[PDB]
């Protein structure tokens, strides 16, 4: 686990409908919720994967199960009981763990995509914001719809900025 | 001061899963990865038909027992199917030898022929065979037997060593079936065959048995105190099968043509059978499904799911749901 | 100079236990719990609280023939499954083969119900046939010849042995085990001396069953002192059906049959592991297991709902963390 | 793997009985070991699931293994002993690797945890302490018992101190 | 102002593995988990050597059919190999009795040797030893027949009861097989035998049987219209065998004494068999590996890697490979 | 996934060559690389001990596979054949996705180790180098051979230096 599903973002967003992963926004211009598109269609293509590959590994060859056996052959009827029942044990307690496991992993493997879309940001504006928790940062400056952008597709200018926000950092 | 916020989505969504840590996690999406769903109808298996046997066994349907040539004789089927209701089989009682392994072997063929090896009419000019008819056996309100075997029975006061074959010119291998009779009683044997005393001898390249005639009273069945035990083989190609008798054999009429699948098997069930297509059945109905597990039946044919004992398996992938 | 200090730890403790990982071997924790389990009871206990037909000094074959030293066995009308011993050794007295033996102690390794009954009563089934001189050194008591309890071997009357003809129609409303015999003796001079009638046979029959038996005459190496033999045969009659006998000769007739329910999948352990008073839900030749861990390395052959056999020596699960104190 | 046990904080703690993870102040009132209830609880909670899962989830029939064969049926007895060593084969290999992985992702589980509790801290003091490594923080102000517990379930308050701190830094 | 960076390797590869979540993923180092090669030998099992049977059935070897005897006969094997032409078995038609059986435990002994159970030239003063012979079986263009067995037939006109034991005195089990020999008519049977209801019993402690000819034409087999029926026992150390005969037995001549192993088989093939040691055996070729599972083939003798349907698997040891 | 490997740290170098992980210098006294000697050993102690683990717990009995049966016998040489198909589908179904989940976590093993090579170095120099990002730093101070050594294994002396990287830091 991660820490940051039910984490230190401690609630997910109703509002936000068109992926998996995204950024609330709020400045002068208006507030709103955007989808990570990258992150969230390479989440979506690796859990595809996951599941097609739980399903398609799984070889299956024609055959007939049932036997039939003659009241003078008990001993070969319950040999094949035992073959029929040996194999329900083992796949009833393979599946069964496969499944636990893979949820488990699952699950962590989101909170690792929230973590480092959070980690992409703070590693971009620095000391141009402040981290208030709860994942959010408030900007020592004012970031319009255009600076909002930047940062989401990681091109954010810190050098551009860095005085105005040192400023009400400070003085 | 102006804010930018990570977060992750939220929704409708009441689905739940288990991981190793906890129960119960509500997720966002989710999909299920054990098939519970059957369609209820008895299908085609690679776009082949079952043989359906209704009122008979396939003792019955071989033998060819009078009730059951309400059955159209096709040339090939993927499985068998028996019902509940499956009933007509040896009418005149005795025990058939290696059913089980016939019943195995008939699972599944990709050809199938029915023709008379012997036919009736020129095949048994010093013996008797019209009069070889049972109550045990009845049709049409009359006493009858079996369409595919002839009961010989002695010509006026006569059963005069009988001396019989056939060269399998057909090219795939030939089941062919007989019996044997064992009457009741001194008595009865002398009045059937004449001679006490009587034997039969069946062979083939690999096939040689030598019959006799267990005389004694057995306990009535379908009014019966004698038995008749049936035997089959298979005659491959360019062999040649032959019958000698002195009394007591029940001959081959018609025999069967064949060339033999691999794995199938017999399902009994009261499932109606359909124009439908499927790669899995069972006898509750067949499985259209890409997932690995099924929890329906353990004993299907075909290209199956692995059966299960559970009841959901629930696989997350979305992330947990926290509204 | 020094401002407060807050840190930040982890439990460390007494243990030794070690654990292995994937990358590591040896891993001392805090915490843990074994998978396997390798400790049994030494006893041989009831399973489903209904206790197993313990056998002792004889075979299945012996017990259920009637073999003259296995009647010191208490009959229940109930077991879970059966214990012979590597002293099992009274079986079959007279020599000969006992026919579809492994399918009767399949058939017959649980009971749901079960009642030993005289089909043909001794005193009053055979009138003409002598049912007292049908006795052995093969099979002695309190040192005298004597034969198996459920079956009596049936000889001729002075200088005859009319046709015998005997049924029983079974009115038990489950399902009865009868047992019987064919002998074969040792040359014609015997075959008469007992039977009269050189060229006797043998019919069975039921609904279902039929067959007929004729002598077998010959010298075979001796065996418990005989030359002939005695085949052992059986059948189950179904509610409802009748079973029929008839016979000229080298017939060993039933005298006591079995009333009987059969259960399911059950077996037979062989083991000189003592029985008890004793519940359990997991059975082994050495004894017993009670657990609820899923694995377990006592014995591959288990009767009930059991852990599954593995072959490793430890399975130790990590609870706690990695101890370093 | 995430850094901490055995990694950046480099021992673990004999002192700190009363749970996994947890808590050493020093200040002006004492100094003391105090476990995390709430991270230490959610733990044994998820541990205990574990162990459950493992054992619960095996479905078991009802069946008697041993099967007796005559002098002629060598063939289905070598058959029947070949299917009990295949289940043997699965079974050991199975077991044997389920206890591998699964006690790799306990103790990462572990690393886990007291990650999350130490970044649960530093992001509630900031610049108020100063990271000394180890798992320890100094702090650039006075932190009475109040204070400590405060930090301890998540209801810091940095502006309160942020002179206080500032001047000493 | 210079400079300290923190990176990881890459380098040529172009091995690739798949993850769950990722297929195609280059790496840096690897390692196949597959054994997907064998020698394409046929190879010593824990080093002694198989019994090769070439141009033989295990039949036609331990009958001794007269094509069989250019096999040096060894008194230790570890499985058996017969080729798609081993063909030479039973050359008197007739059913072999539990043939299957005995071949599963001829599959591996550690002792074998073969003796003179009932030697030719002083076992039978009364019957006659050399006109048993047959177009059936021929050698050097001759009439002959199985080497281990003697059919013997009437001297003169006479076939007295004939009664021979062996006891077992060679501390190991021995095998020891005979035939029973079925004429075609009466005219044969009285020819060969004199006796009309002429009989065969075998006993030992365990075994007993009689048999009693069963005299009618079967369709010709090599020629031949009779039939003759193989059989076999293994006597216990101590214990003693007994024939006894008015004729058509084909009587013992050599025996086996043996001591048998544990599960081993028979592979048919026509791989060559080579100086060469292995622990796990397959008909394409030997196996000499430390891997948990192959590909090569599902059938295997020895201690085996697990067979798979996968064609890769590959196991990533270094990191993703970033170029 | 730690976001490390093809993350923030975008390739890998093709110069290394005598390790896993490692280093890359820059002074004035020269440049090159170096791997880190202690984490690659140890890596390739644990991932040996992987491999050897999923090939040495494999328990494998003596036994020969194939049976013969009789022409009336097709009942159990069907049921044999069943057995033989039932490991097959079982054998193949566990290499498969042990193949697959073990690749998974390889690579997330080595992605956690670049990751914690990284921070072991961030956690050394702290505010005496510059964060540049793609997993380097650069001083705000002069550093020959043996400082850039005392950083390799963990021995720089931050405050022997803080004046004047300090200095450096404001202008
Ligand atoms: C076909 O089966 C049917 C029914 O299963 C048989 O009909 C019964 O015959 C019995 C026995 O002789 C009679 O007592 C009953 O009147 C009939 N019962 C029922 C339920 O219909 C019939 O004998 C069979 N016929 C053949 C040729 O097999
Ligand atoms: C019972 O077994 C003993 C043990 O060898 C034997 O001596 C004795 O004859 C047997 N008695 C009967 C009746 O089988
Ligand atoms: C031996 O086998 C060959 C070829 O398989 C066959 O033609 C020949 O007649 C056989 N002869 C004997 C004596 O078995």
């Amino acid at each position: 686990l991660f820490g940051a599903i039910a984490g230190f973002i401690e609630g997910g967003w109703t509002g936000m409908v068109d992926g998996w992963y995204g950024y609330h926004h709020q400045n002068e211009q208006g507030s709103g919720y955007a989808a990570d598109l990258k992150s969230t269609q390479n989440a979506i293509d690796e859990i595809t994967n996951k599941v097609n590959s739980v399903i398609e590994k799984m070889n299956t060859q024609f055959t007939a199960v049932g036997k039939e056996f003659n009241h003078l052959e008990k001993r070969i009827e319950n040999l094949n009981k035992k073959i029929d029942d040996g194999f329900l044990d083992i796949w009833t307690y393979n599946a069964e763990l496969l499944v636990l496991l893979e949820n488990e992993r699952t699950l962590d493997y989101h909170d690792s995509n929230v973590k480092n879309l959070y980690e992409k940001v703070r590693s971009q504006l620095k000391n141009n914001a402040k981290e208030i928790g709860n994942g959010c940062f408030e900007f020592y400056h004012k970031c319009d719809n255009t600076c909002m952008e930047s940062v989401k597709n990681g091109t954010y200018d810190y050098p551009k900025y860095s005085e105005e926000a040192k400023l009400n950092r400070e003085e | 001061g102006d804010t930018l916020c990570i977060g992750y989505h939220a929704n409708n969504s009441t689905d739940t899963v288990d991981t190793v840590l906890e129960k119960n996690v509500t997720v966002t999406h989710s999909v299920n990865l054990l098939e519970d769903k059957h369609n209820g109808k008895l299908c085609k298996l690679r776009g082949v038909a079952p043989l359906h046997l209704g009122k008979c066994n396939i003792a019955g349907w071989i033998l060819g027992n009078p009730e059951c040539e309400s059955l159209s004789t096709a040339s090939s089927w993927s499985y068998i199917v028996e019902t509940s209701s499956s009933d007509n089989g040896t009418c005149y009682p005795g025990d058939f030898i290696d059913y089980e392994e016939l019943r195995e072997q008939l699972s599944s063929v990709s050809s199938f022929e029915r023709f008379e090896i012997f036919p009736k009419t020129s095949s048994w000019p010093n013996h008797d065979s019209n009069k070889g008819v049972t109550a045990a056996c009845p049709h049409a309100g009359a006493k009858s037997f079996y369409k595919n075997l002839i009961w010989l029975v002695k010509k006026g006061n006569s059963y005069p060593k009988l001396s019989k074959s056939y060269i399998n010119d057909k090219g795939k291998e030939v089941l062919v079936l007989w019996g044997i009779h064992h009457p009741s009683t001194s008595a009865d044997q002398q009045s059937l065959y004449q001679n006490a005393d009587a034997y039969v001898f069946v062979g083939t390249s690999k096939y040689s048995k030598k019959f006799k005639p267990e005389i004694a009273i057995r306990p009535k069945v379908r009014d019966q105190e004698g038995r008749m035990n049936y035997y089959w083989t298979l005659v491959e190609p360019g062999d040649k099968i032959t019958f000698e008798a002195t009394g007591n054999l029940v001959v081959p009429r018609y025999a069967f043509a064949m060339e033999r699948n691999a794995g199938s098997g017999i399902i009994i069930s009261d499932t109606p059978v359909h124009d439908c297509n499927t790669t899995c059945q069972t006898p509750k109905g067949a499985i259209n499904t890409s997932l690995p597990f099924q929890n329906i039946h353990p004993i299907t044919i075909g290209k199956c799911p692995k059966y299960v004992k559970s009841t959901k398996l629930r696989l997350a992938t979305g992330l947990r749901n926290v509204p």
